[PDB]
């Protein structure tokens, strides 16, 4: 009866408030205790993982409490197979970031001499406001703490990062904030729609009544109201995890941010849209996302094509992996809106291989540019003579964010294009095309930056570019590991998504199509 | 004879009484003990006040409420409800105003932190003016006047007949035209300030006398319940009816601000003392929008399918041109103004719901905003040029956060407040108005309501932008803490606007009991 | 002559009160053009007390009076100020809030 | 160029439309007590909104 | 509904003298003109509200807005001026005629809305005025409307506050006496 699930999100909270409220001169306390703090919570996470029985009930550990009656809403938790392994993918890497951002925020003044508290404290908030979100088995719950993470990382952006921390901090926060309102505006809409229907006793948002009485048919409603409401949910959790057309505020951000902090924003914090897109938008409107589902997958596999190329043409370095985020999340809404249950598992595991593999990627790039102050991919060459090990590094994970099978990405992505062709053949193809598109932005950084004559000031000078430091191998080894642990053997975590992915299906009245021969 | 439930009418003939005795303290105490006596008479007349109306509230918890002096006065759960909250926001408001100059070296530390001019009536910048200042005179006649206001505006929720409305909407008007004018520093604005609300403020009241003309010529009564009766009878003049509630609404909705009628409230709340900005945002918004409130659910209920429709535009426009023209503002108090202007809006629109979630909303968001505002003007307060001038221009606030990060955080959890980000009592507010506008059929209202909020978004980031992530420049503002009273007042609305985000179902009980008028 | 004849001129009077808020700059003549308008709700509140036949109207022409006097006292103060520190009791002059 | 100039061109629009708008609105604050109170007076088409509302 | 035709003639002419008053308080571009204007308009509405069957009201009227309007006057000579003819020239552009519209809607609409509402039931004062018009007025003022009666003791004391916070001034600006003035060096004469 434990409080596990509350607990695993109040840690990151708590010890958030702890930080920030530690004095300026433990800056180094403040680091380790904010380091412990992820530990903890992934202890936390440990535990619930391993008591979790994906042979069990689809909702476990389930804590219910009275939060705002008025508002039909209540805390209550309880994670499922799709929400445990984003929260697993949550812990295992905030820790990571952590270390990973350990000096990150050195070179800042001001805040009293809070900025490493501060730079600690927003980076566990924002850990346990995801946690929240992941969590959460209340509608309106889940979208509090949705739009609210917003705010912490929001902070992340725009203190701790680049010139344009301004800018692109404000556009990232607006186009969400926008998404999230409207939202709110399907929320409200929702809460009036479930107090018009006689299946509840009071307008209620109640995540699993909700979906009992959806499936069930007693809470028939009109479908001109279901798409209106479908498609507020849709466009908040297309422009958190960025829908093609709305991905425009990621790619800014990204590289403005510091590196961990733009690895906690996309591995992390975006994924939760397509979380969402999973749990919610079909679990509360399956007959809407039936209907939209046509436009919504071409627009996915449009994002995925379109995300890779912009990549090849970017110039930047963090620029290029931001749109090669963008594009694995094309993969990832693809594979959940197929509603195949391939599909909807390769997407979760595609969730968390991305998560890992852009971590990864994306994080050895931020060392890279950091031993030399510039992005521009023209700055860089022949540094893998001189760093031999971050090259080797970068290299993995540019094959895992290539989809190679020896990693852990490729089992998804797989999945998901297999998924995409026993209902929408053509889809599939055109997202198949991304496999080449991936290997193009790839190997040609890779090929732009490691290798030929070593760049001026790239052995020498002030601005040398030294290889990893132990730190850096802490953060890079265990996020290889799991790529080529989930590549070789995925089978616990499809063992753990499946039941999650088999009950999301019969929910919304959809079956994997039987093959063609008899 | 008159039977006087003095037990009910308590809190205001508390009030009152507290503002004559203070007259008496100003009329017959020597200078030096002038001040003491005030601020201890005004606050706690005030706090009993507060006791007052708690136990008014135990004394209603039988029966729904009660008139008192005839008519005239009706102390209900509403009533009730607004009238705590106008007391919590006078205290707040005084323990502002009573804040002296921060003595430095001298003596002459006179109520100036309170930005009061030590005399009116001398001309800026005079000789006069500069001598009283060194001496440290204060016009302790603030304390009175305000205390009217408060006065005032505790009956304006709770009067139960046109002449008691409008003669307390007069009551509470003169002492704001009076203080609108005191300001200690940029006198030439604050006098300008005060002779716009006066002129503005009574044209608003002729309107405000003529429809309740209107009325009492349709009903031939002008107790608000016979009013009712009649409209709804159908036995009155219905056109007159109609007539006497528009021009009713147009008085009204100057004291809240409506767009058609908000012109003022820029130029009044940037000119005004900040201390008394403070304290009329949050009150007189509160006092109008009670007065409207049982205007529109007991005067004239039955009336609904005619005001609807014209509360909807402005609604509209209140939430459009509010938000739209704070866009672009560079001044934050105009800003901060043009914020309260759209607030107006968002309440309205849970007005506008005509059902019991709708008073339940209204009044939670008249406690929550009033006490996030009143919060949000301390602080601009609380900035100070190098000159004294309370520097409100955007740009002199860049890195003000990074100097302050204590005021930075407070402020921008004001502003996300503002904005309705949840976690904060703004959000929950937000939700509740717009839940009752679409319970009630409004929605579009709604959908509205989130589009501005969107727009909004970006003028309350902007100034947290400006705060945080820009370098503070050369000759940044200092952060002046004259007291530990407008400290206080700081620590108490913030906290508030946090604890009533995060737990807000205490008090929304209290709005939810307070759900019908008598 | 029908008894809402009055109410008309009442509702003329007000409406010029109103215009005159509008038109004319001097202090002084807006709180006239006020006065005015609050007389007229007066007439307003008198002839529909004679309709109805009760002196409620009547008694609430009182409490207008009341206001109107205080409202105008108010409005003397602020001018007084105004006055004294720019020399002017024009309206349009107090515009340096604006924007 | 899509990127940049339609996607990112489209919201770039839309904010450029809103602080348009905004100075334009704000140029509405010209100051005057008298402006303000003619906004007021034409608040009218309450009266008038209120009136029609029977038809 | 129709009121006797002596108070056709009296609304007549009164009302024609209060509306002239009312559109000279508008227009006359010396501001004692207007004042003058001003008291006319508010003797007009006393005698209308005599003939309305409200005596104590009108003969109130008469006396306070004898007085107020004394008092505007003498605040028009201090602080506009004795016989300055203001301009009355529209200084915003497109003001005049904007509120000329404005306030010619309002005042159709207003009329619109009154319409014809005599003829619905006039229900004459008589049975109300019977025993005394100020007698029924303290009944109702001093029973039902008590509170709002109290209340204006709270305008009078904010507008003498305002009076004394606002306008007057304490000893720093006090002007010199004579006594005063005579000494210093033997002020105004060596």
């Amino acid at each position: 009866t434990f409080p596990w699930l509350t607990v695993l999100w109040a840690v990151p909270v708590v010890g958030a408030a702890v930080v920030i409220l530690l004095p300026a001169a433990q800056q180094v306390l403040a680091k380790w205790l904010a380091l412990a703090v992820s530990v903890l919570t992934l202890a936390v996470t440990a535990v619930v993982a391993i008591g979790f029985d994906p042979a069990a009930a689809q909702y476990q550990f389930v804590e219910s409490h009275r939060w705002i009656p008025s508002f039909g809403t209540g805390y209550i938790l309880g994670v499922d197979g799709i929400a445990l392994a984003l929260v697993v993918l949550t812990a295992v890497l905030v820790p990571l970031l952590i270390i990973a951002g350990w000096n990150d925020a050195s070179r800042q003044t001001g805040l009293a001499g809070r900025s490493v508290q501060a730079y600690l404290a927003l980076t566990l908030a924002v850990e346990g406001m995801v946690l929240m979100s992941l969590v959460a088995l209340d509608i309106l719950l889940f979208y509090v703490f949705f739009e609210a993470m917003l705010i912490p990382m929001y902070f992340l952006i725009g203190g701790f990062g680049g010139e344009n921390r301004s800018r692109a901090a404000v556009k990232f926060l607006l186009y969400n904030l926008f998404g999230g309102l409207i939202m709110l505006a399907a929320v409200i809409g929702l809460y009036v729609v479930t107090a018009g229907s006689d299946a509840f006793a009071a307008g209620t948002f109640d995540f699993r009544e909700i979906v009992a009485a959806v499936s069930s048919g007693e809470f028939a409603v009109n479908p001109a109201i279901m798409n209106f409401l479908f498609l507020g949910f849709m466009f908040a959790f297309a422009v958190k995890a960025p829908l093609w057309p709305f991905h425009r505020w990621l790619p800014d951000a990204a590289v403005e941010a510091t590196p961990a902090s733009a690895v906690l924003m996309m591995a992390v914090m975006d994924k939760v849209g397509t979380f969402g897109m999973l749990r919610y938008c079909l679990q509360l409107f399956p007959d809407a996302s039936t209907y939209f589902r046509p436009v919504v997958i071409t627009l996915a596999a449009i994002g995925i094509v379109y995300g890779a190329v912009l990549a090849i043409g970017q110039t930047d370095v963090m620029r290029l992996i931001a749109y090669t985020s963008i594009s694995h999340f094309g993969f990832i809404i693809l594979g959940i809106f197929v509603m195949t249950s391939q599909g909807q598992s390769g997407s979760t595991l595609y969730m968390i291989n991305h998560g890992i593999s852009t971590a990864a990627l994306f994080l050895i790039a931020g060392f890279l540019v950091s031993r030399r102050g510039s992005r521009l991919i023209d700055s860089y060459g022949g540094v893998q003579k001189v760093a031999p090990v971050l090259a080797g590094t970068f290299l993995v994970a540019g094959l895992a964010t290539l989809s190679l099978p020896g990693l852990a990405p490729f089992i998804s992505e797989f999945l998901v294009l297999i998924g995409t062709f026993t209902r929408y053949p053509v889809v599939a193809v055109f997202a198949a095309t991304a496999l080449v598109l991936s290997a193009v932005y790839i190997l040609w950084t890779y090929q732009r930056m490691m290798t030929g004559p070593v760049r001026d000031g790239i052995g020498d000078g002030d601005r040398p570019v030294r290889d990893l430091v132990p730190r850096e191998l802490v953060v890079v080894a265990p996020l290889l590991a799991l790529l080529l642990v989930l590549g070789i053997y995925p089978k616990p975590a499809l063992d753990v998504i499946n039941p999650a992915v088999e009950h999301t299906l019969t929910t919304i009245g959809q079956t994997d199509p039987e093959p063609t021969v008899p | 004879t008159p039977s006087i439930e003095y037990g009910l009418l308590s809190p205001m003939l508390i009030v009152f009484g507290v503002a004559i005795a203070g007259v008496l303290i100003e009329a017959l105490a020597p200078r030096q003990s002038r001040y003491p006596l005030q601020v201890t008479l005004a606050l706690g007349g005030l706090i009993a006040t507060v006791v007052a109306v708690v136990f008014v509230a135990r004394g209603l918890s039988g029966t729904p409420g009660r008139p008192a002096v005839l008519g005239a006065v009706v102390l209900d759960a509403p009533a009730v409800f607004l009238q705590g909250t106008i007391a919590l926001v006078g205290i707040l408001g005084i323990m502002l105003i009573a804040e002296r100059q921060k003595a430095t070296v001298s003596a002459g530390e006179a109520r100036g932190l309170e930005d009061f001019t030590p005399q009116a009536s001398a001309v800026a910048g005079s000789v006069a003016e500069q001598l009283a200042t060194k001496t440290g005179v204060m016009q302790t006649e603030v304390f009175p006047l305000t205390m009217f206001a408060i006065g005032g505006m505790l009956l304006f929720p709770a009067a139960d007949d046109l002449l008691t409305m409008f003669v307390a909407l007069e009551v509470l008007s003169l002492p704001l035209y009076l203080l609108c004018g005191l300001a200690r520093r940029r006198r030439l604005l604050s006098q300008e300030a005060a002779l716009k609300y006066f002129l503005l403020g009574a044209f608003s009241s002729a309107f405000f006398i003529y429809g309740a003309a209107m009325l009492y010529g349709s009903a031939g009564t002008l107790d608000l319940s016979g009013i009712a009766e009649s409209v709804a009878a159908g036995s009155g003049n219905t056109s007159l009816a109609l007539l006497g509630v528009a021009l009713l609404l147009v008085g009204v909705l100057f004291k809240v601000g409506a767009v058609p009628f908000h012109s003022w409230i820029p130029d009044v709340y940037q000119g005004a003392p900040t201390s008394i900005t403070a304290f009329m945002a949050a009150a007189t918004k509160i006092a109008a929008f009670g007065a409207m409130l049982r205007i529109f659910y007991v005067a004239v209920p039955a009336l609904r399918d005619d005001w609807r429709p014209v509360l909807w535009a402005i609604a509209i426009l209140t939430m459009v041109v509010g938000t739209v023209t704070a866009v672009t503002q560079t001044d934050v108090k105009r800003m901060l103004a043009y914020s309260a202007v759209a607030h107006s809006g968002f309440i309205l629109t849970g007005v506008i719901a005509a059902n019991p979630a709708g008073v339940s909303s209204t009044l939670f968001y008249l406690f929550a905003y009033g006490f996030s505002t009143l919060g949000a003007f301390a602080v601009v307060g609380l900035i100070r040029n190098a000159a004294g001038d309370e520097e409100t221009s955007m740009a002199q606030w860049a890195g003000l956060g990074r100097r302050y990060p204590i005021v930075g955080v407070v402020f921008s959890l004001f502003l996300l407040a503002f904005a309705g980000i949840p976690l904060t009592s703004g959000f929950v507010s937000k939700f509740a108005v717009f839940k009752a506008a679409g319970e009630g059929g409004a929605i579009p209202l709604v959908i509205i309501g989130v589009i501005a909020s969107a727009v909004a978004a970006y003028f309350y980031v902007r100034v947290i932008v400006l705060m945080f992530f820009t370098e503070p420049p050369d000759d940044a503002p200092e952060l002046v803490v004259p007291s530990g009273l407008s400290t206080a007042v700081v620590t108490v609305t913030a906290a508030v606007t946090f604890a009533l985000g995060a737990l807000p179902q205490p008090l929304l009980d209290l709005a939810n009991s307070a759900e019908t008028f008598l | 002559m029908n008894p809402d004849n009055y109410l008309y001129l009442s509702a003329l009077l007000f409406t010029i009160g109103a215009a005159g808020v509008l038109l004319r700059r001097n202090a002084i003549v807006m709180f006239m053009c006020v006065e005015l308008m609050l007389n007229a709700a007066n007439l307003a509140f008198v002839n529909f007390s004679r309709m109805h036949g009760q002196l409620d109207g009547q008694v609430v022409a009182f409490f207008t009076m009341v206001v109107a006097a205080c409202e105008v006292v108010v409005g003397l103060a602020i001018i007084m100020a105004i006055f004294r520190t720019r020399r002017s009791a024009s309206v349009d002059d107090a515009n340096l809030l604006k924007h | 160029t899509v990127d940049d100039k339609a996607v990112d061109g489209t919201a770039g629009g839309l904010a450029a439309l809103v602080s348009r708008t905004s100075d334009a609105l704000r140029q509405v604050q010209t100051g005057f007590a008298r402006s303000y109170a003619l906004s007021m007076l034409g608040g009218s088409a309450l009266v008038v909104a209120a009136i029609l509302a029977v038809q | 509904a129709r009121t006797s035709t002596s108070e056709a003639v009296v609304f007549w002419v009164v009302g024609t003298v209060a509306l002239v008053g009312a559109i000279g308080v508008v227009a006359a571009r010396k501001a004692v003109y207007s004042a003058v204007f001003l008291a006319c308009t508010m003797i007009s509405l006393a005698v209308l509200y005599i003939a309305q069957d409200a005596p104590f009201l009108g003969v109130v009227q008469i006396v306070v807005y004898t007085g107020a309007v004394m008092m505007l006057f003498l605040f028009v000579l201090m602080l506009i001026g004795v016989d300055l003819t203001e301009s009355l020239v529209e200084t915003i552009k497109g003001h005049r005629i904007a509120a000329l519209i404005a306030g010619a809607g309002f005042g159709i609409l207003v009329i619109a809305g009154i319409g014809n509402v005599s003829v619905a039931g006039f229900s004459g004062l008589a049975a109300a005025n019977s025993g005394g018009n100020v007698e029924g007025l303290a009944a109702l003022i001093f029973t039902r409307y008590l509170w709002a009666f109290e209340l204006t003791s709270a305008l009078l004391i904010t507008a003498a506050l305002g009076a004394m916070v606002l306008a007057h001034r304490e000893r720093f600006e006090r002007r010199k006496t004579q006594r005063e003035l005579a000494i210093e060096r033997f002020q105004t004469g060596g």
